[PDB]
RNA sequence: GCAGGGGAGAUACCAUGAUCACGAAGGUGGUUUUCCCAGGGCGAGGCUUAUCCAUUGCACUCCGGAUGUGCUGACCCCUGCGAUUUCCCCAAAUGUGGGAAACUCGACUGCAUAAUUUGUGGUAGUGGGGGACUGCGUUCGCGCUUUCCCCUG
RNA sequence: UUUUU
């Protein structure tokens, strides 16, 4: 497990933002992320391209599909970093 | 699969034999041919070394492409690394 | 962090959502392609058959010269043994002298035994009529090889069946049949040939 | 039937003519000549062919894994 | 393989021409296995924009389209081994 | 991996393959080139299609931000190591 | 090789988004490590407002952009 | 295969973590074979086992009384889809957690006990110093034996540095997952070195250089090498740390016909029963 | 728990009329009897036909072998 | 999961005291040497910017002293590294070292690793703007479409 | 030894 997929598991469970290929942005709670970097959330806000918003209840994001992901900051006080 | 041990001689086989041969002619006959990439432009070159993924060193290459009526432009390069992602297909010079 | 109490949990708070932006690109699959990818069909201008280059410009760096010079070596070794092996004649040859077939042969023996400690061990297998011990012509130090041709051939049959790996001085010497006036063919470790696996590789 | 896989299906149209189409739109019909273990493609004496219509002959021409979207016989 | 060769070909001069119209022409300190190359002093010229000198610039192997050598690198030496 | 050491924590502008260019404090890195920014700043250069004007750059805060290296283009060095002494 | 967290997904009824700007929904039956999805009663949801009914199908996980539960897990 | 789908073979971790996931269903289930039952408890997958059997329906579970132990028996396994659910476990002893496990998850069995591989191996234990006989290892492998065999270890690490000893010493030697026992039965691999955990044939010799802490593990190393046909020869190095069941080793010597030790059988803390 | 492979060794056994689309391409899908598979998602259809939407037109090719990258989605009939 | 701990040539010198009438070549194990050269030690010299002390100076061959951050860096040395345990030997004999291994951790390298989840492309690079030059709708700002010449990547 | 490939 490298040092970003270990800032993105430690980042889970939080509210974090994410950047789809597509040009849609979920931002929300998330559920689970795995080494893949495929990352559940629960209750998200997406944004699409056009700049409508949206609520989601679950929704899973893969990823090969995945542009960025924005993370808190106390992820930077991490031991590894 | 195929060969799971530390032995890969059968790779130079597969380069003599198949579809990479069109390649390995071009290195052994030095004989040109062009190339036609993903950037819509044409090489045309000689082969000097190659790899399993298709990346190539050419030697005094031509690179034609078409701008804008339709003009045609060419640029060469005596020494050049094309990376095999970016080669869509190739084909040798026929004499 | 993800079972922390809420007071270690509040230090994790996201920040501030970013501000709705328009993309800088647009669709891959909803592209305007003005002028696609084709094929070379009229690119096809790149060599005509007189004018071509060579194909066997290509060599390989510093080894060529070294097999060159390794291939000549070996062909200057082999030269060599070709002409000792027309100047080789045992039958010719001074030292080379009685019945062959009633000789006995006794090499890897020690330099400080003398011919007299070997006389005397062949001695056992039957009475031996000559003893011809291996020296050398410049230095004079012994090669350790002899030659014991006995009267009788099965005292020799019975020296080679029976001293075979005998203990002589501290080194078992070995034992065998004379070879180079009986076996048609057969040729000296000097000439290329010759027994023995101690320095195969 | 038995279920053809394509590589058996590649095997057979080796030898025989086959027009392979790429995810570019252009085609080359052509004698398969030769393939690998990614599914890569060798041509001899083939034609190009570009939005349906004949374009060129190329002749030997070596197509990749990646470019190459489907390929039919004749 | 063929990144062996291209690993060799630390400190020279070359021009890195990216799949998006961008040409980097410095002097390659170093690259690696997964064709990512790593320059000193490089002029970088992308596509609609300006050329500009930097101490350092990195590029991905996935991102470069072609490299070109100078005339006289000895392609026959460093193809070798 | 020394010429990537090099540049840890860094003020790095990493070009992505949109054209965007993220400057910020590399905090990790992986073999997949996905690299960790700290207090990341997102920059874009719109095209005016109204008149002949300059370029507009629109910049964006996102902190700790997570780019993958599949999108990531080029990077260079853009400004030092933020320093505690004086 | 992981494989992807499509257990509370199982059997439940989803909308996931396709590679070329279109949508799909159904209730996914299973799932790949490669991302490959199969739909009962899946619907087309073209780029018109009118959908059509499929049934079983098998989605590349290639083409999948992202997954969105209709049934909350 | 789940979704190609009539009997399945699984561990206790895997078929909870497939029940657990809605990956696999036991609404057809009608019998149970719990193989190696004693090992499963001491595995820890006894609680894995319970949770198991838990998704099983109960409706279908055997009554507990006479019936179930034999022409009302023989009646319901006529019934074809209306039967009851079965229950088989095998194992080699018979401990208070496999019979609990058997009063809970059977009904009324029928014990049949054969299956004993300390009285059908010739058990050459080495009960001279284990370390003496680590020595004789080497020892034991210059003196010839015919492959493919077992090299017992209480670590899968010291049992890894065992098979690197044995590959200096010019032997091919597995670590101990199919293509190490692919080689040994086609007879590229001569030693397989592994711990007290199979898939595997009749076997000549059987080595134990580390004693395990119990007996059921010797006789499930035993075991290995065939329980008809050919007896093998499991020598086991005995050192001053496996003494707490050298005394049960005394009955791996009172209870074997095929052997002939002194050692052990004589030896003080081998005498009395440990605890 | 159905998967996608047992789900294409269904449709290829009862020999179905599977429409798959393509990959970053929402104008042309092929259609036929799916023959076989393989581990790459090639399949090798015995009929097969490329349709477009605008034209509204199946070109058919016969036996054609098409790569699992070009594979998108596919459904029956 | 697996294997590993610089390679490619000449060695003329030494050992292997080579089983045939004085020899082998060559290989192997040491020494020396040439390339791919890799990680470091020694930091002389040079660049940049601040603090303090001194200098009112007549030059046209740069150049007062000390310290700090960031760098570059020749000559000279080693063939690998950080940690453990055993035997033998030189020995300034409990230290300093040399020759061997047992093998573990620091995710060091290659591997069915170019076939759907980052390291071999469906992220192509196909533009932007100024003058004349079309048509549709119009809120007269513009959305689409049809041309030639220029500046620019 | 006893999914998490």
């Amino acid at each position: 497990i490298g040092v970003p997929i270990k800032v993105l598991h430690e980042a889970e469970g939080h509210i974090v933002t994410c950047e789809t290929n597509t040009g849609e942005v979920y931002r929300g709670k998330l559920i689970e992320a795995e080494d893949n970097m495929n990352c559940q959330m629960s209750n998200i806000t997406v944004t699409y391209r056009d700049g409508r918003v949206a609520q989601l209840e679950q929704v899973y994001i893969r990823g090969s599909k995945i542009r960025f992901l924005i993370l808190p900051d106390m992820l930077k006080n991490a031991p590894m970093l | 699969e195929m060969t799971p041990e530390e032995l890969q001689k059968r790779e130079e086989e597969e380069f003599n034999t198949g579809p990479l041969s069109v390649l390995t002619q071009s290195v052994k006959n030095n004989t040109q041919v062009l190339i036609n990439c993903r950037n819509n432009k044409k090489l045309l070159g000689r082969v000097k070394a190659f790899d399993r993924h298709c990346n190539m060193v050419l030697e005094n290459v031509k690179e034609m492409w078409t701008e804008v009526k339709p003009v045609n432009k060419d640029r060469y390069i005596s020494k050049m690394f094309l990376r095999g992602d970016s080669v869509i297909v190739v084909l040798r010079n026929p004499l | 962090t993800q079972f922390l109490p809420p007071n270690l949990l509040a230090l994790f708070a996201p920040r501030d959502p970013i501000p709705y932006l328009p993309p800088l690109e647009k669709l891959p699959h909803e592209k305007h392609h003005n002028q696609p990818y084709c094929g070379i069909a009229p690119y096809i201008r790149e060599f005509e058959d007189p004018r071509d280059a060579p194909p066997p410009t290509r060599a390989e760096t510093r080894e060529e010269r070294m097999e060159r010079k390794r291939r000549e070596k070996i062909e200057r070794r082999q030269q060599e043994v070709e002409t000792e092996l027309k100047m080789w004649d045992p039958h010719n040859d001074p030292n080379a002298q009685g019945d062959a077939f009633k000789t006995l042969f006794v090499a890897r023996v020690n330099y400080d035994t003398t011919e007299s400690k070997l006389r005397r061990e062949f001695e056992v297998y039957g009475p031996i009529k000559r003893i011809h011990m291996v020296y050398s012509k410049r230095s004079g130090k012994p090669r350790g090889y002899a030659f014991i041709e006995y009267e009788h051939e099965r005292d020799m049959h019975s020296a080679y069946k029976h001293a075979d790996g005998k203990k002589i001085d501290g080194r078992r010497v070995l034992v065998d049949v004379e070879r180079g006036r009986t076996v048609k063919g057969w040729r000296p470790r000097r000439l290329g040939g010759g027994l023995g696996g101690t320095r195969r590789g | 039937s038995l279920p053809l896989n394509p590589k058996p299906f590649l095997n057979g149209l080796t030898g025989k003519p086959v027009m392979v189409k790429l995810k570019w739109g252009m085609e080359y019909k052509g004698y398969l000549v030769s393939v690998d273990g990614y599914m890569n493609m060798q041509l001899a004496n083939t034609e190009e062919y570009i939005d349906g219509a004949l374009s060129g002959h190329l002749g030997e021409v070596l197509i990749r894994c990646n470019n190459v979207l489907y390929i039919r016989g004749v | 393989k063929l990144v062996r060769f291209l690993m060799k070909l630390s400190h020279e001069t070359v021009t890195i021409e990216l799949k998006n119209g961008t040409q980097v022409h410095g002097t390659i300190t170093g690259v690696d296995v997964s064709m990512n190359t790593h320059l000193k002093a490089v002029k970088m010229t992308l596509k609609n924009r300006e050329p500009v000198q930097l101490e350092t610039l990195s590029i991905r192997g996935n991102n470069i389209r072609y490299f070109i050598l100078p005339d006289s690198l000895p392609l026959d030496t460093l193809l070798v081994d | 991996s020394s010429k990537m050491l090099q540049h840890i924590d860094y003020r790095m502008r990493c070009i992505l393959q949109d054209g965007r260019i993220f400057i910020g404090t590399f905090k990790a890195f992986d073999k997949h080139m996905n690299l960790i920014l700290c207090d990341c700043d997102e920059f874009r250069k719109i095209k005016p299609k109204n008149s002949k004007q300059a370029e507009r750059e629109e910049k964006r805060v996102l902190g700790l931000v997570l780019l993958r290296g599949e999108n990531l283009v080029s990077m260079t060095v853009e400004g030092p190591p933020p320093k505690d002494t004086g | 090789a992981h494989p992807p967290e499509l257990k509370k997904f199982m059997d439940k009824k989803l909308s996931l988004k396709l590679n070329g700007g279109r949508h799909v929904q159904g209730i996914l039956r299973g799932f790949d490590p490669f991302m490959n999805l199969v739909i009962d009663e899946c619907v087309e949801m073209a780029t018109s407002g009118q959908q059509n009914n499929i049934g079983m199908v098998v989605i590349r996980g290639n083409s999948i952009i992202m997954l969105e539960a209709l049934e909350r897990v | 295969r789940l979704r190609m789908g009539e009997i399945v073979i699984a561990t206790p971790g895997r078929l909870i973590d497939v029940l657990e996931n809605r990956y696999l269903v036991l609404s057809r289930c009608t019998y149970v074979v719990l193989d190696e039952a004693d090992r499963m408890i001491d595995m820890g997958f006894e609680p894995d086992v319970q949770k198991i059997l838990e998704h099983m329906p109960v409706s279908n579970q055997k009554p507990d009384t006479d019936e179930a132990e034999p022409e009302k028996m023989l009646a319901n396994f006529e019934s074809g889809k209306h039967k009851y659910r079965q229950t088989v476990m095998f194992t080699a002893t018979m401990p208070p957690a496999v019979e609990r496990l058997a009063r809970s998850y059977l009904r009324r069995p029928a014990v049949v006990y054969i299956g004993k591989p300390h009285e059908r191996v010739e058990q050459k234990v080495f009960l001279m110093s284990e370390s003496e006989k680590r020595k004789k290892l080497l020892a034991i492998l210059e003196q010839g034996f015919d492959p493919p065999i077992i090299i017992f270890v209480n670590q899968k690490k010291g049992c890894d540095v065992l098979a690197k000893s044995l590959e200096k010493m010019g032997y091919n030697a597995c670590t101990l997952r199919e293509f190490a026992l692919s080689n040994l039965k086609a007879g590229a691999k001569d030693i397989l070195v592994a711990t007290d955990v199979i898939d595997i044939q009749d076997v000549s010799m059987v080595v134990n250089y580390d004693m395990a802490k119990n007996i059921e593990d010797y006789i499930h190393r035993i075991g290995r090498t065939g329980r008809a046909g050919k007896s093998g020869v499991a020598i086991t190095f005995l050192t001053k740390e496996d003494s707490a069941v050298f005394y049960e080793l005394k009955q791996a010597i009172l209870e074997s016909p095929v052997s002939s030790p002194p050692e052990l059988a004589n030896h003080p803390d081998a005498q009395h029963k440990p605890g | 728990m159905v998967q996608p492979i047992n789900l294409i060794f269904r449709y290829l056994q009862n020999r179905s009329r599977i429409q798959v689309w393509l990959y970053e391409q929402v104008n042309m899908r092929i259609e036929g009897c799916i023959i076989g598979f393989d581990e790459y998602m090639n399949l090798v259809l015995d009929d097969a036909e490329e349709i477009h939407s605008k034209t509204k037109s199946r070109k058919q090719l016969g036996r054609i072998m098409l790569k699992g990258d070009n594979i998108t989605l596919l459904q029956s009939v």
